[PDB]
C-alpha cells in the first residue's frame, strides 16, 4: 500500500472479472474483448448483457 | 507440456529407394524453451 495506492485509487492495477471458464494451471489470459453474459451474442464495442 | 518446449533428434545414411526404411534406431534430446504459448499448427521452411 506504501508503494502502490493513490488518494483517487490506483486503476493502472486491473483483474479479469468475467470468463467462459476457469483457465489452466499456470495459463495466462490477455484479452481485452466484450464477454457475453446474456443468451444473446454480443457485437461491437458494448451492449445488454 | 504445461508450459513447456522440447526437441529431441536423429541422423542415419541409408540406400533404400523411395520410402521410410526398415530399421529402428532413436532420438536423444537437443533444446528445451520455456515458450508457454497454445501451439495449434506448424510449417516446415526449405530454401531454393
Ligand atoms: C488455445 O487456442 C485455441 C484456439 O483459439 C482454443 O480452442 C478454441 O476454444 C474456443 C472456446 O471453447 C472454441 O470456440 C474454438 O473452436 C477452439 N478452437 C480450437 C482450434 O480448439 C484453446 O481453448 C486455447 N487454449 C487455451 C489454454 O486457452
Amino acid at each position: 500500500n506504501n508503494l502502490d495506492s493513490k488518494v483517487g485509487g490506483n486503476y493502472n492495477y486491473r483483474y479479469r472479472l468475467f470468463r467462459k471458464s476457469n483457465l489452466k494451471p499456470f495459463e495466462r489470459d490477455i484479452s481485452t474483448e466484450i464477454y457475453q453474459a446474456g443468451s444473446k451474442p454480443c457485437n461491437g464495442v458494448e451492449g445488454f448483457n | 507440456i504445461d508450459g513447456y518446449f522440447k526437441i529431441y533428434s536423429k541422423h542415419t545414411p541409408i540406400n533404400l529407394v523411395r520410402d521410410l526404411p526398415q530399421g529402428f534406431s532413436a532420438l536423444e534430446p537437443l533444446v528445451d524453451l520455456p515458450i508457454g504459448i497454445n501451439i495449434t499448427r506448424f510449417q516446415t521452411l526449405l530454401a531454393l
